[PDB]
RNA sequence: AGGGGAUCGAAGACGAUCAGAUACCGUCGUAGUCUUAACCAUAAACUAUGCCGAUUAGGGAUCGGACGGCGUUUAUUUUUGACCCGUUCGGCACCUUACGAUAAAUCAAAAUGUUUGGGCUCCUGGGGGAGUAUGGUCGCAAGGCUGAAACUUAAAGAAAUUG
């Protein structure tokens, strides 16, 4: 509710606005502990709830049951992310799950079809993920055609910022938990694929953690 | 499912092996899978051996040896409590046990 | 036996830069490979190369650099005409701003880019990107 | 990186590995920068200026990574006859 | 020579240093990774580590550690007796952190811990008996040194040392010339042919 | 007849941070434990006083892991600065011949590096 | 009860909101 | 169909146990168990993993052949044989590891597959009915090979987790 109290080092850089923004911690890969940071940057992330479902367990008395909870954010233009979390009372899943979701925020790539005229709509290549029997392919598509995807994985898509795509998938794709934690890690592979037009060398400059000296 | 990856018999490279009979319950069972044991003991036992010493003819007398080798199918084993049942961990683990050389 | 030295080559190369290394060696040289192995240089996918020559066939050692996917080949060499030609474009290529498919014709073997500038078909013998 | 008019319509541009040339993906925790300091003539280690590498995770999980510094000190002229090729 | 000049070569007193812990002997097993940094290997008998890549090798990492702004971000780790007094004492001439006996699992992952830091980089004796450290130092970037033997795993190890890594006198002595370079390469000692007035023997171990 | 952490805790803090103050015997640590602290229970104090005492039983007679004192610690870094006057690995005064001993290929070594000036012998070794 | 509490929340933003009659 | 027939022992006959015991336990015991000349062609005939070819990671054992070397032992003694150290070809296997694969158990192949094509042959499509009926074919017979339909059902099944 009050004013946060940094405990990391990246934390207080922040605290002091030494940092510009998200993409240097992306482009030096910083991991990320405290859901503080995502939202300084980012307001206006909307995060929306699949589902609960129970879960059981087998005791003298009975069956103890517990409900787990699947959300995810994401902000249209660039940015997702999902959590996944189970507690023995609902309310508490999804406050706790929105804190994974807002620390699993990832950028995507976004390319052309065909001719370029500004602001890219489609997947820059075909890119395909699978987790546990579940395949998830995602193909770029031409400019005007709407999302052709199942209800659930569209949502995603929709919340990704991504505009025109094809889409198939493959195997028991029944499990909606685990349908999920593959087209994340499809579009997670988006940034992967070296393209030809990425073949420049770049130059390599000291992380702001090394060259920013902390406070006490 | 494989509970064990030899098959429980140590046999590769060939297609079969004589069998044998159980020494308790005259079972057959093939040489390879059989346990076995092989013992040296004393003819007499340890407080009997001043007196076979003192009642031979021989003045300084060393009595004999015994050697048996025994071989039991897995049924009479672990009811003989020869060997016992490990853990899944445990049971890859072919190293002899380490005898007790103090005995407290 | 030995059916594709062609396969045998691009195999051997597509395992040692997806293990991440610099050189590789061919066993069996010939023709058609050293064709295509001017193709890729001429993209820039590879380096230098050198054929050591044993009386019997021989060898191959290519250079990598990175930069480079996949490398595949079509084992039955299909007839394509050159209007379905974009068939197999939107088959097996990720996206159509990049990547190559190597096609065999009367004017020599030749990618399916400036085979189309030149107006001609043939038979596909196999594809990198 | 893509271009409509000339200008960047990229959201970032990540980096590449020194040792094998793999982009370095987001989030991919276990790649690492090193920062070789640069020394005078007379042995003191002037401040601010350095030079950069980086190695990916999965090279480094493999563990050639101290030979590919070899290979690429002795190419920056750091180290002698440290790495050859037999 | 064109980030280096000719006065880093080693001197001969050095070279008897190192001749004289025995520092120069391995064990019968031999990494294929750690070839490089072989001599030959003793008619029925051990290896041999060549200790002219030694000299360069311990500069490098001495260069590795000047670059960091502040020195209490090096943290430095040993678990093994016989380098406990040596770490200890080389967090104290220079400025570093020291880690000595049980490495507490989490330190640098859980953020609640008595014992949580955030290095930016990993000084490690032993990488079998610290195989922990480096683990953990694989979630959250620090490139580590360490100093190794002819037999020893190389797994997420950037910079290696070629060492006895298990001698009395050769953990302490390496110790010791990796504090000196770092002092050298700083203003402390201010010149590079006078002599040091700390004795080599205080890094070492003593069994009560 | 086993002790709880509540009177292992108190017993451990009042020993590191008194330890002078109190002996081996008992009944001055009966006194000592409730004079400078606050505890609700007489049989507690007792059980303090009691195991508290049977500490330095067993200090009086080599120091034990796990117990640190203020006297304790501060003999540990005067201590650790003991060195001799002559090294170990120096050979000069150690050894009476001053040349050492080493084996071929490391003579071949020095050969290698240019240090041939050290004075040393070398023996074959070889078993097989 | 897992449907009842999503209702009966009234803080989140569910996939479908049913609209009373 | 002949020879041989020690020992075990289908069928069978007794003694116990048991409420019953045509069984488990004990004493006997025919065909059979062996061999010569001919049939039969099925087994959890199992590595439940087809055959040829290429590439991919570290280790130390071990069987056969060849090559190099410091020594010991020993003989009508040397060269040979035995032991020791290192390299190589071809096998029956093993330990660690995952960059990889699978639902998982686990795997140097069960890898190089949604970024899907090295060559060839065979077999399967929810569970029962059913390897049944019928036709054909081989066999002295027992049986082998090929092989349905009517009807009926919302679950059978695999790997792992807590009890
Ligand atoms: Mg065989
Ligand atoms: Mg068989
Ligand atoms: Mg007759
Ligand atoms: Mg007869
Ligand atoms: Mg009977
Ligand atoms: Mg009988
Ligand atoms: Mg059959
Ligand atoms: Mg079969
Ligand atoms: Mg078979
Ligand atoms: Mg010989
Ligand atoms: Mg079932
Ligand atoms: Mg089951
Ligand atoms: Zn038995």
């Amino acid at each position: 509710e009050k004013e946060w109290q940094p405990v990391t080092k990246l934390g207080r850089l922040v605290k002091a606005g030494k940092i510009k923004s998200m993409e240097e911690i992306y482009l030096h890969s910083l991991p990320i502990k405290e859901y503080q940071i995502v939202d300084y940057f980012l307001p206006k992330l909307k995060d929306e709830v699949m589902k609960i479902k129970p879960v059981q367990k087998q005791t003298r008395a009975g069956q103890r049951t517990r409900f787990k909870a699947i959300v995810l954010i994401g902000d249209s233009d660039g940015h997702v992310g999902l959590g996944i979390k189970t507690s023995k009372e609902v309310a508490t899943a999804i406050r706790a799950a929105i804190i994974i979701a807002k620390l699993s925020v990832i950028p995507v790539r976004r390319g052309y079809w065909g001719a370029n005229l500004g602001r890219p709509h489609s997947l820059p290549v075909k890119q395909s993920g699978k987790c546990g029997s579940v395949t998830v392919r995602l193909i770029p598509a031409p400019r005007g055609t709407s999302l052709v995807a199942s209800p659930a994985v569209k949502r995603l898509l929709q919340l990704a910022g991504i505009e025109d795509a094809y889409t198939s998938s493959s195997g028991s794709t029944k499990t909606l938990e685990n349908t999920l934690k593959a087209t994340f890690a499809a579009v997670a592979n988006t940034y992967g694929f070296l393209t030809p037009n990425l073949w420049k060398e770049t130059k390599l400059i000291r992380s702001p953690l090394e060259e920013y000296a902390d406070t006490l | 499912v494989k509970k064990r990856k030899n098959n429980g018999r140590n046999k590769k490279g060939r297609g079969h092996v004589k069998p044998i009979r159980c020494s308790n319950c005259a079972r057959c069972t093939p040489k390879d899978k059989a346990i076995k044991r092989f013992t040296i003991r004393n003819m007499v036992e340890s407080a009997a051996i001043r007196d076979i010493s003192d009642a031979s003819v021989f003045a300084e007398y060393t009595v004999p040896k015994m050697y048996l080798k025994l071989q039991y199918c897995v049924s009479c084993a672990i009811h003989g409590k020869i060997v016992r049942v490990r853990s899944r961990e445990g049971r890859r683990n072919r190293a002899p046990p380490p005898r007790v050389r103090y005995n407290k | 036996v030995r059916t594709s030295v062609l396969h045998d080559a691009l195999n051997s190369i597509n395992n040692a830069e997806k293990m991440g290394k610099r050189q590789v060696m061919i066993r069996p040289s010939s023709k058609v490979i050293v064709k295509f192995l001017q193709v890729m240089q001429r993209h820039g996918y590879i380096g230098e190369f050198e054929e050591v020559d044993n009386h019997r066939s021989g060898k191959i050692v290519v250079q990598l650099n990175g930069r480079l996917n996949k490398c595949g080949v079509i084992s039955p060499r299909y007839n394509v005409r050159l209007a379905e030609l974009e068939k197999w474009v939107t088959k097996l290529l990720p996206a159509r701003q990049f990547g190559y498919v190597i096609l065999t014709t009367s004017a020599g073997i030749m990618d399916h880019e400036e085979a189309r500038r030149k107006h001609v078909a043939g038979k596909i013998i196999g594809f990198f990107y | 990186m893509e271009n409509d008019r000339g200008e960047i319509v990229d959201l970032y541009v990540p980096r590449k590995c020194s040792a094998t040339g793999r982009i370095i993906k987001a989030k991919d925790h276990g790649s690492c920068q090193i920062t070789i300091a640069k020394v005078d003539e007379n042995g003191r280690a002037i401040q601010g200026e350095n030079i950069i590498y980086a190695f990916s995770g999965f090279v480094r999980a493999m563990g050639e990574s101290d030979d590919a510094l070899n290979r690429l000190a002795q190419r920056d002229g750091l180290l002698k006859n440290v790495w050859s090729a037999q | 020579p064109a980030n280096l000049p000719s006065i880093f070569n080693p001197t001969s007193a050095d070279i008897e240093q190192l001749l004289a812990a025995q520092c120069h002997i391995g064990s019968k097993n031999l990494n294929v990774h750690m070839q490089p940094y072989v001599w030959k290997t003793r008619a029925d008998g051990v290896n041999i580590i060549n200790l002219g890549k030694t000299w360069e090798k311990l500069v490098l990492a001495a260069r590795i550690i000047v670059a960091i702004d502040n020195p209490s971000d090096v943290c430095v780790i040993s678990s093994r007796p016989f380098g406990q007094r040596a770490v200890l004492k080389f967090a104290a001439h220079t400025g570093a952190q020291a880690i000595a006996g049980r490495f507490t699992p989490g330190s640098f992952t859980n953020y609640i811990t008595r014992s949580f830091k955030e290095p930016r980089l990993i000084v490690v004796t032993d990488p079998r008996t610290d195989a922990q450290a480096i683990k953990e130092a694989s979630y959250v970037n620090i490139p580590v040194i360490a100093l190794c033997d002819t037999d020893s795993p190389l797994e997420y190890v950037d910079v290696a040392i070629p060492t006895n890594n298990k001698g009395r006198h050769s953990v302490g002595l390496i110790w010791w010339m990796l504090a000196r370079e770092v002092l050298r390469l700083r203003g402390t000692i201010y010149n590079r042919e006078t002599p040091w007035d700390v004795m080599p023997d205080l890094y070492f171990y003593r069994d009560p | 007849r086993v002790r709880t952490k509540t009177v292992k805790k108190s017993a451990k803090v009042i020993i590191e941070k008194y330890y002078p103050r109190l002996t081996l015997d008992f009944e001055t640590n009966k006194r000592v434990c409730d004079e400078i602290a606050v505890i609700s229970s007489k049989r507690l104090r007792n059980k303090i006083a009691g195991y508290t005492t049977h500490l330095m039983k067993r200090i009086q007679r080599g120091p034990v892991r796990g117990i640190s004192f203020k006297l304790q610690e501060e003999e540990r870094e005067r201590k650790d600065q003991y060195v001799p006057e002559v090294s170990a690995l120096d050979f000069h005064q150690n050894s009476e011949t001053g040349m050492l001993d080493i084996d071929q290929e490391t003579k071949d070594l020095l050969k290698h590096l240019g240090f041939d000036s050290i004075p040393v012998n070398v023996i074959p070794v070889t078993q097989s | 009860e897992g449907e009842a509490e999503l209702k009966d929340e009234q803080a989140a933003e569910e996939i479908a909101q049913t609209e009373k009659k």
